[PDB]
RNA sequence: AAGAUGAUGAGGUUAAUAGGUUCGAGGUGGAAGCAUGGUGACAUGUGGAGCUGACGAAUACUAAUCGAUCGAAGACUUAAU
RNA sequence: GUACGCGAGCUGGGUUCAGAACGUCGUGAGACGUUCGGUCCCUAUCCGUCGUGGGCGUAGGAAAUUUGAGAGGAGCUGUC
RNA sequence: GUGAGUAGCGAAAGACGGGUGAGAAUCCCGUCCACCGAUUGACUAAGGUUUCCAGAGGAAGGCUCGUCCGCUCUGGGUUAG
RNA sequence: GACCGAUAGUGAACCAGUACCGUGAGGGAAAGGUGAAAAGCACCCCGGAAGGGGAGUGAAAUAGAACCUGAAACCGUGUGC
RNA sequence: GAUUAAGUUAUUAAGGGCGCACGGUGGAUGCCUUGGCACUAGAAGCCGAUGAAGGACGUUACUAACGACGAUAUGCUUUGGG
């Protein structure tokens, strides 16, 4: 219980795992305000497992990320666990906290939702 | 619930059709009032 | 439960004194030179100017 | 000397329009374009597209400058409805009145 | 620390109000990997270990940017000075 | 006492609906003491009440601290 | 017209990247995720009578939106000793 | 014709016993008017388009196919007390 | 215009009320007739096995509906008016 979202305590656990593993890939996503005042509390507890680089932590981070596959390493595969411990966990090895930021776009049309852009700093 | 119109092509013609009007005599008085009033469709 | 009377045109217009919308709270985006809603980014060319976004 | 541009029978309601037309009345025309582009309601781009016709029929064909213009009056009258029904429970049916509206913006230049 | 919304209250770079972070207190009760014992189930040791949402501290790394709107000039008459 | 207070707050056991049976009365259809079963509807406009905010007034405009006109609350008692 | 901008919006898991467009939480393509699986799957009777399909449409219908469509305009579609 | 003049006179002045309701016999409404003549708005401009504003035809478009005159209810914007 | 007290009467308008002006929706009234109703005078009062009354399907250069027409089909022949 950090903050509920209208999801039924079972969907909210598997919704943040759909925003985290699509933020280490695209490096920025466009979403609503309250879906991105909580995913800054997940992906900053997950680059911390990137700065360790253990065997326990390569397993203990895999239970909050999906298994997707990335193609353009000039035609070389890169699983989203391997994009961390890698080009993500080496960009921030001397910044102690504060990996994300939230940029408010505007209210979206026809729903009135305060859209924001989260992006890795 | 099961409603009161279960449609059928055969019972609709074997009962209300043209040749069941002209069968009896009082069918020819029904057909004498629907081409008198000026209906388009005489027999269903 | 139903109304007992027809509510008049004096009592109707009084009840929507407080039924309105408020002004947006705009600013002047100082690089492009437009209006934008404050603490938000510009929809045109425009920086955030504490962040240059 | 003053212009106008009347849009009529727009699909939106007549009471939800005149909350937005209440907001810009008697204001400078340079601001009022950019107030309707920050409010998040449903009749803001509709009113905006007819305010930018009283600001192009005041520069063309009257030849007055669009730096001094002021909204003198802006009022929403009522157009004809479209009575459609809604099948409601126990064999009843209620009438739903989709209303339409007339929008008129009149700009001025203080003369 | 307040709350249906508005209100009240703690803050806005002269900054510790939230998030992260490094330290704890509380909670669970011995993580994985390897090393040893055994035919295997499992057991011991490295180690009061590891993981830890709301409570206590610490440090500006991230977001509280740039700005806007409202708001005084102090009436008269009569006894005191 | 307050519609033997209170069913647009709840109950429906009861009393008083259609079914059925006994005792009894009726030549008859049926009837007056018991018996088993038996749909309880509504989105609060105005006064009333409980909360909580805007406007203007208190002869200049503001930040705090307070006198209490009046009105509420409390009021029971055992044993050794 | 008042009731009132009130009661509703007809069981139910969505998230994002890309295009498209005057306009996108809703349309199309991609990956991940969830739900039925003696059925929410696959063929034929009854009944309906062009709905099926490709190219263009956005006034009405769709309980919102719409570039979309079982809705509108054009042109096609059903083969037996 | 000391009969009616679009809620009248036929149910029907509009392509009426027709949309539509019913298994069936059977029930059954709604609709009229540009101008003397279509001379029915060439061309520019805001718009994705609708819808506008000028210029033009006309005796008049403040008669533009929501098309003669245009009452009240009801919704608006302005101002003296 | 206060230096102190004492006593008075104002201005405000988030919005509402009355009057006037100007707009929209709405289709009453006025003025018209293609259609009716009520009745006089002359006709007239039957068609059908040589296939009737009523109909479905068809017919134009392009035909959705009514009109008139039937594979000789949006008409053909002939005698008269024009």
């Amino acid at each position: 219980g950090y903050r509920k979202l209208g999801r039924t305590s079972d969907q909210r656990k598997a919704m943040l795992r759909d925003l985290a593993t699509s933020l280490i890939i695209s490096e920025r996503i466009e979403t609503t305000e309250a879906r991105a005042k909580e995913v800054r509390s997940v992906v900053e507890k997950l680059i911390t497992l990137g700065k360790k680089g253990d065997l326990a932590s390569r397993r203990n981070a895999a239970k909050t990320l999906r298994n997707v596959e990335i193609l353009n390493e000039d035609e070389t595969t890169q699983t989203a666990l391997q994009k961390l411990f890698g080009e993500i966990a080496e960009r921030y090895t001397e910044r102690q906290g504060g990996y994300t930021r939230i940029l408010k776009q505007g209210p979206r049309r026809g729903d009135g939702a305060e859209s924001v852009i989260i992006e890795l700093v | 619930v099961k409603r009161t119109y279960q449609p059928n092509k055969r019972k609709h013609s074997k009962v209300h059709g043209f040749r069941k009007r002209m069968s009896t005599k009082n069918g020819r008085k029904v057909l004498a009032r629907r081409r008198r009033k000026g209906r388009k469709v005489l027999s269903a | 439960a139903v109304p007992k009377r027809r509510t008049s045109k004096t009592r109707k217009n009084k009840r929507r004194t407080h039924f309105k919308i408020s002004v947006p709270g705009m600013t002047e985006c100082p690089n492009c030179g437009e209006y934008k809603l404050s603490h938000r980014v510009c929809k045109n060319c425009g920086s955030y100017n504490g962040e240059e976004v | 000397m003053e212009a106008k541009a009347v849009a009529r029978t727009i699909r939106i309601a007549p009471r939800k329009v005149r909350l937005v037309l209440d907001l810009i009345r008697g204001k400078n025309a340079a601001e009022a374009i950019a107030i309707l582009k920050l409010t998040n309601k449903a009749s803001s781009p509709v009113i905006e597209k007819v305010l930018m016709s009283a600001l192009a029929n005041a520069e063309h064909n009257y030849d007055m400058n669009t730096d001094e213009l002021v909204v003198k009056e802006a009022y929403a009258n009522e157009g004809p409805t479209l009575k459609r029904f809604r099948p409601r429970a126990q064999g009843r049916a209620s009438a739903i009145n989709k209303r339409t509206s007339h929008i008129t913006i009149v700009v001025s230049d203080g003369k």
